[PDB]
């Protein structure tokens, strides 16, 4: 059962990482100002 | 991507790429070249160059030829239908048999697996051979060395291994040639062509060849056990078997490597070995391991330059073996096949919490008796051939029957011989033995206990004599 | 298990960027990078490859930095960006390591998920001066009658294992590390030994087999094992060592007692000989460099006794030697005899020749020695060491005989210290002298389940002192006698 | 925060999984037979699921008087 588990938990993240891979810079520029207050 | 030769230094040659570079231990391939000639990246010197040793001749190349990137280091075709054919470095068939029409590539330099897939128990690997699984077993997963020679039947017992694995087991076998002679090449293709291990009209051969011959750039004979390597750990890991790779000679391994080391403009070490003499050989030998898929077991071929044990090249060799058989000449010219030196083979796993007390005992029993008998021998040499002891002459005679009892017909051998090929499994081989030691058979005869399986077979023969 | 996931690796996720400084490789071979940039990084600062790797900074030079890559170069390629850390190289250190495995750098590789240290300790640092210091008292048992009796080793000692391959030197150490277990679950916590077994070189099935053999006796949960096998890039399996040491430093700092093994140092001696000659270094005696032996006397200056200022931690290192044809006389070998406190000569004669541990007794020396010792070990073993020194001179007989067949002993079999005195003075008072030989180690096996299964008493005051006193003396005397009469 | 955001609507994705076992694979199954295999193989030789039936077998015995 645990050995199941690991190997299905294996593979949801790679799925979940391929589900990133089908999928605004508007943090790019709020990171920008951040970067600007730190002088 | 692809670049263009801006140097030929005999047989390293330097490419530079515009846009991409490829990562070290990377096959290019060189564009107009008649035949395929592929360069493997071993360094990057900068300005987008890059430094590659070639996998073949040289000549002809031009400063501007083309050269295309692959993107993966050298890719063989690996699957179960490159049994019973032979090919090159590059993956390539030699036998002039027409395309390895496989469904998978595996590339060479894979890594060694992790830690945690490491199986943990040290197991016997048994192979049905008497010498061999009673005096010096073989591990799984481990590297054996052949101490043979020319003179005493070696392909036989390498042959044999093949066809007993394959059979006990259900594992295939892969033969590297690192370095061979083309006409021992050509010998053993058609050795194992004869004696049905390979098959070339069915699809029951048991072993795929691998050759790097001796004509052939150092680059290629360095990677070549890798090439077998590789073909040897599909098996393994994607079909669960316990593969047998051989090596046909593992210190032109080492001197390929030197070699190329040197080509590269390195500076030697001790004696003018490469300065990476021992991550070059454990890179290798680290793959040849039991996985929790299957095993690669390897029997690796040793030549001892100079007869020095201790130069470093057979020194950071006898690191990485786990056993070790002896083929004497001087067994053989006693009549006993396999000609296994059965005082000189070693084997790490003997200990009694390896392989048990019993067969432990019955091993040291059979070792010590057998010293015994040596020593009687050379005080026999008195020419006073007399028997002032019981006991001196009662363990001569069960010296000499245990010492032919270390014989075995072996099924490759059954169309030059009649006697039929007889694998025993090893608790009869120790069973065998056990009874021998303790005296028993001293009734029977001493030519009932030559080439025979086991024990029932010996008595079988003993009451056939008359 | 789904929210294993969400658990904080997304929230708590360093999802964080920074003003970082870089620089970028120029050229990648040899395993060095030469790298372009870096204008504020550090001698021996560790940087991070594009790739997760990781490397020291070693050459700073005017135009450009060397930077030795602890891995392999195949995933680094000209271009690739370099990122200071900010941090000389340096390893986790702390409790948290007892019963991980780990590589040359700190991380786990037992699947056992990461490893909870809160402290990092760098990797290079200097060994305790003059005054930190104190002389060896406490001893370090072996559990092996013939090292803990003819060659005993203290708390903060070196002492080399050297000789031929297969010849029983891996085990000597990992009946020293299953030999703390009955140390480590008693109540003074001034006899914990906390072990560490660095393995360099080697085989990593045996490394592995060696981590069940230690999880079998449960001995590795007091144990770390730092592993950089014969696959890992030579400079893992240079640096190894100093991580092994750091962790080892960790607890001698802190008033603890750690033991460490190097197994072996023949082997690092070769990698850094190949980073070396990589280097375009000059080649001296065997091609090794010049600084072979700074490499490793700064490792084994590092094991130290401190004194109670400091703590009254220590670190004991028993570095593993191979040697050749059993030539000594070689450059690494004597090297490290010339670093260490003493050596323990095993042969390939007497290992061939059944006599396991295969230790020899005429050439192996303790330099600390007799200062840690216990007084009932002392007692029996000075005269025992005497009758041994004669039998090899004669080469009394008989007995000399029959206390090198009492010196044989079992794998995985160590002794604690009262039966080791026990056997040792069944033996050294002649009890066996007209007992036959071979029966010798039969007799003992049953002599010492007896002393251990009905006369608990005496070996509790035997543990309890220290000494084996007249009235315990006369006590031994009447037992082994006894049994004698009944064996 | 915009990827952890990102994170959830696959995790939540992946969450739609009851209808299969291991996440619409059709693949890994391959190997998970032989490496179980492996597992029951040596974990036992018989029908693990189940509760053990015992055979049991007691001592020999010889003659032990005075003959
Ligand atoms: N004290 C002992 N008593 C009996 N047998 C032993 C003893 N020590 C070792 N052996 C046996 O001899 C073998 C030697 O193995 P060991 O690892 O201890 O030697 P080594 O010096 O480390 O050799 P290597 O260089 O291959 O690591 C052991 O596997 C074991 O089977
Ligand atoms: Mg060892």
């Amino acid at each position: 059962q645990n050995m199941m588990r690991r190997k299905e938990q294996e593979h949801m993240i790679n799925w979940v990482e391929k589900h990133v891979v089908q999928s605004t810079i508007a943090k790019c520029i709020a990171d920008l100002k951040l970067l600007a207050k730190k002088a | 991507a692809t670049g263009r030769i801006v140097a030929v230094i005999g047989a390293v040659v330097d490419v530079q790429f515009d846009e991409g570079l490829p990562p070290i231990l990377n096959a290019l391939e060189v564009q107009g070249r008649e035949t395929r000639l592929v360069l493997e990246v071993a360094q990057h010197l900068g300005e987008s160059t890059v430094r590659t040793i070639a996998m073949d001749g040289t000549e002809g190349l031009v400063r501007g030829q083309k050269v295309l990137d692959s993107g993966a280091p050298i890719k063989i075709p690996v699957g179960p239908e490159t049994l019973g054919r032979i090919m090159n470095v590059i993956g390539e068939p030699i036998d002039e048999r027409g395309p390895i029409k496989t469904k998978q590539f595996a590339p060479i330099h894979a890594e060694a697996p992790e830690f945690m897939e490491m199986s943990v128990e040290q197991e016997i690997l048994v192979t049905g051979i008497k010498v061999v699984d009673l005096l010096a077993p073989y591990a799984k997963g481990g590297k054996i060395g052949l101490f043979g020679g020319a003179g005493v039947g070696k392909t036989v017992l390498i042959m044999e291994l093949i066809n007993n694995v394959a059979k006990a087991h259900g594992g295939y076998s892969v033969f590297a040639g690192v370095g061979e002679r083309t006409r021992e090449g050509n010998d053993l293709y058609h050795e194992m062509i004869e004696s049905g291990v390979i098959n070339l009209k069915d699809a029951t051969s048991k072993v795929a060849l691998v050759y790097g011959q001796m004509n052939e750039p150092p680059g290629a004979r360095a990677r070549v056990a890798l090439t077998g390597l590789t073909v040897a750990e599909y098996f393994r890991d994607q079909e669960g078997q316990d593969v047998l790779l051989f090596i046909d000679n593992i210190f032109r391994f080492t001197q390929a490597g030197s070699e190329v080391s040197a080509l590269l403009g390195r500076i030697p070490s001790a004696v003018g070995y490469q300065p990476t003499l021992a991550t070059d050989m454990g890179t290798m030998q680290e793959r040849i391991t039991t996985t929790k898929k299957g095993s690669i077991t390897s029997v690796q071929a040793i030549y001892v330059p100079a007869d020095d044990l201790t130069d470093p090249a057979p020194a950071t060799t006898f690191a990485h073996l786990d056993a070790t058989t002896v083929l004497s000449r001087a067994i053989a010219e006693l009549g006993i096949y396999p000609a296994v030196d059965p005082l000189d083979s070693t084997s790490r796993i003997m200990d009694p919490n390896i392989v048990g007390s019993e067969h432990y005992d019955v091993a040291r029993g059979v070792q010590k008796i057998l010293q015994d008998y040596k020593s009687l021998q050379d005080i026999i040499a008195i020419l006073g051939m007399d028997e002032l002891s019981e006991e001196d002459k009662l363990t001569v005679s069960r010296a000499r029957k245990i010492q032919r009892f270390l014989s075995q017909p072996f099924q490759v051998a059954e169309v030059f011989t009649g006697h039929m090929g007889k694998l025993v499994p090893l608790k009869e081989t120790i069973k065998g033995f056990q009874q021998i030691l303790a005296g028993e058979y001293d009734h029977l005869p001493e030519q009932a206990f030559y080439m025979v399986g086991p024990i029932e077979e010996a008595v079988a023969k003993a009451d056939k004599l008359a | 298990e789904m929210s294993s996931i969400l658990e904080e690796r997304i929230l708590g996720a360093d999802t964080s960027v920074d003003l970082e400084e870089t620089g970028r490789v120029l050229s990648i071979g040899d395993g060095i990078a030469r790298v372009h940039g870096l204008r504020n990084v550090q001698a021996e600062e560790m940087v991070e490859f594009s790739s997760g790797l990781k490397g020291m900074s070693l050459n700073l030079e005017p135009d450009n930095v060397g930077v030795v890559v602890f891995g392999n170069d195949k995933l680094i390629k000209e271009g690739d960006i370099v990122k200071r850390t900010g941090a000389i190289v340096d390893v986790p250190v702390g409790e948290e390591l007892l019963g991980r495995v780990v590589d040359a750098l700190g991380n786990a590789i037992d699947g056992k998920g990461p490893i909870g240290s809160k402290t990092r300790r760098r990797v290079g640092l200097k060994a305790p001066g003059i005054i930190p210091r104190i002389s060896v008292r406490e001893p370090m048992q072996t559990g092996i009658k013939a090292v803990d009796s003819l060659v005993p080793i203290g708390r903060g000692q070196r002492e080399l294992i050297i000789g031929d391959r297969q010849t029983g030197k891996t085990s000597i150490a990992i009946d020293t590390i299953i030999n703390q277990k009955r140390f480590n679950d008693g109540s003074d916590e001034k006899k914990k030994l906390y072990c560490i077994y660095v393995a360099i070189g080697q085989k990593r099935s045996t490394v592995a087999q060696l981590v069940k053999r230690l999880t079998d006796a449960d001995a590795m949960k007091y144990t770390i094992v730092v592993s950089a096998t014969a696959s890992d890039a030579a400079p893992l399996q240079y640096l190894a060592p100093y991580s092994g040491c750091s962790m080892g430093e960790y607890f001698r700092d802190n008033g603890k007692h750690a033991l460490i093994i190097y197994d072996d140092l023949s082997k690092q001696a070769v990698a850094y000989r190949q980073m070396s000659l990589l280097l375009r270094r000059p080649p001296g005696r065997e091609a090794y460099p010049g600084d072979v032996f700074y490499l490793h006397s700064r490792l084994l200056e590092r094991a130290a006794k401190m004194n109670d200022a400091f703590g009254g931690g220590s670190l004991t290192a028993l570095p593993v030697i191979e040697t050749q044809a059993g030539d000594v006389s070689a450059y690494i070998p004597t090297n490290v005899i010339s670093i260490t406190d003493g050596q323990i000569f095993l042969e390939t004669e007497l290992f061939y020749k059944g006599i396991r541990p295969a230790i020899n007794v005429g050439l192996s020396v303790s330099r600390v020695g007799s200062a840690a010792q216990t007084r009932a070990m002392k007692q029996v073993a000075g005269t025992m060491k005497l009758e041994l020194a004669q039998y090899r001179e004669v080469a009394l007989l008989s007995r000399g005989v029959r206390l090198t067949e009492l010196l044989k002993q079992g794998q995985y079999s160590p002794m604690a210290i009262e039966e080791q005195v026990a056997v040792i003075y069944a033996g050294v008072r002649g009890y066996l002298d007209k007992l036959e030989p071979s029966k010798i180690t039969k007799f003992e096996n049953a002599f010492l389940s007896h002393v251990v299964s009905q006369h608990q008493a005496l070996l509790g005051t035997i543990r309890a002192d220290g000494k084996i006193s007249e009235q315990s003396d006369a006590k031994l005397k009447e037992i082994v006698t006894n049994f004698l009469a009944g064996f | 925060q915009k990827l952890f955001v990102d994170k959830i609507r696959e995790y939540k994705s992946k969450r739609q999984t009851s209808g299969g076992p291991v996440d619409a694979s059709s693949e890994y199954q391959q190997e998970l037979e032989r490496e179980l295999f492996k597992l029951k193989q040596m974990f036992g030789n018989a029908d693990m699921n189940t509760f053990p039936t015992f055979k049991f077998e007691d001592p020999k015995f010889e003659v032990i008087e005075k003959p």
